[PDB]
């Protein structure tokens, strides 16, 4: 299972 | 050599044509087992080894669902990234990310990571203590800045230490045939002389870690010995070799010998 | 930034004169992502091939597999055609059959 969110640079 | 689940990302914009190519995969130790491309007729997340169809449609249309954000913020990601290192709108560029976590003596985690990288070089990483990132330069350093603002590796040590073993648990049982059985390789050796040269070759095994080793009379001798990159099979295997040069007289006194957790077998021509 | 394929052509099973079975070029530690890779039979492409699909490893480098059925045969000569940016000409690195 793939996290959820990704996080913005 | 503990088992790891790892989810590889990139982003590669294409100027002039349309909206950045995006490739996510998903991987329990040498086995891809989930692929997503925005190229592909019907961008959506899908099986990439027989124990994963197992898993129901919601499984699918969430993991989906959540990689097809992922691409959004990459897209994203892209251009803030070419407006930090001030860079025209015409290159193509390539933002690469991976996760993963790695499997401890009993169960919970040994080693969890995140990280990025920008056009090849690495740029954000998640810190060991999952609590903190090394930046790369000053334009990562922005973004460190960003998620220490928003709290944000808490989030990610959550799903590193609880979904992310879980998972990889709940997998590696689904898949204890192939994921944790053990394929040895079929070694053997054979000749080609040129003046003579000595080939040491293993087949289908299962990881592909392994090391490889020829003795001259005695122990280790590692000056001339050929060291090819260790390639896959085409099913689930893989396949290495290593190989020397020896004056065509003594050639038996060599024995390439090879190690692999599927004891060290020893073997010569 | 910049790095270059390391190519590989080799079958899946021992090469056995008149008996099935597939040849592989495997392309790796590639650097950006764009490629061309072309599989031949003695200097055309064949065209009945699919690949794998394009990933990438620990080191932030790309890796493909590209291959095809065949039955290996003493006169026949088969390679691999590989394109990438960072090299002037098109690599040819032929199928040595012990290799």
């Amino acid at each position: 299972r793939i996290i959820p969110r990704h996080l913005q640079l | 050599g503990s088992h790891s689940m790892r989810y590889f990302s990139a982003a590669v914009s294409r100027p002039g044509r349309g909206e950045p190519r995006f490739i996510a995969m998903g991987y329990v130790d040498d086995t891809q087992f989930v692929r997503f491309d925005s190229d592909s007729a019907c961008p959506r997340m899908e099986p990439r080894a027989p124990w994963v169809e197992q898993e129901g449609p919601e499984y699918w249309e969430e993991e989906t669902r959540n990689t097809k954000a992922h691409a959004q913020t990459d897209r994203m990601n892209l251009q803030t990234l070419r407006g930090y290192y001030n860079q025209s709108e015409a290159s193509s560029h390539t933002l690469q990310w991976m996760i993963g976590c790695d499997l401890g003596s009993d169960g919970r985690l040994l080693r969890g990571y995140e990280q990025y990288a920008y056009d090849g070089k690495d740029y954000l990483a998640l810190n060991e203590d999952l609590r903190s990132w090394t930046a790369a330069d000053t334009a990562a350093q922005i973004s460190k800045r960003k998620c220490e603002a928003a709290n944000v590796a808490e989030q990610r040590r959550a799903y590193l230490e609880g979904t992310c073993v879980e998972w990889l648990h709940r997998y590696l049982e689904n898949g204890k045939e192939m994921l944790q059985r053990a394929d040895p390789p079929k070694t053997h050796v054979t000749h080609h002389p040129v003046f003579a040269t000595l080939r040491c070759w293993a087949l289908g095994f299962y990881p592909a870690e392994i090391i490889l080793t020829w003795q001259r009379d005695g122990e280790d001798q590692t000056q001339d010995v050929e060291l090819v990159e260790t390639r896959p099979a085409g099913d689930g295997t893989f396949q290495k070799w290593a190989a020397v040069v020896v004056p065509s007289g003594e050639e038996q006194r060599y024995t390439c010998h090879v190690q692999h957790e599927g004891e060290p077998l020893m073997l010569r021509w | 930034i910049q790095r270059t394929p390391k190519i590989q052509v080799y079958s899946r099973h021992p090469a056995e004169n008149g008996k099935s079975n597939f040849l592989n070029c495997y392309v790796s530690g590639f650097h950006p992502s764009d490629i061309e890779v072309d599989l031949l039979k003695n200097g055309e492409r064949i065209e009945k091939v699919e690949h794998s699909d394009l990933s990438f490893s620990k080191d932030w480098s790309f890796y493909l597999l590209y291959y095809t059925e065949f039955t290996p045969t003493e006169k026949d000569e088969y390679a691999c055609r590989v394109n990438h940016v960072t090299l002037s000409q098109p690599k040819i690195v032929k199928w040595d059959r012990d290799m």
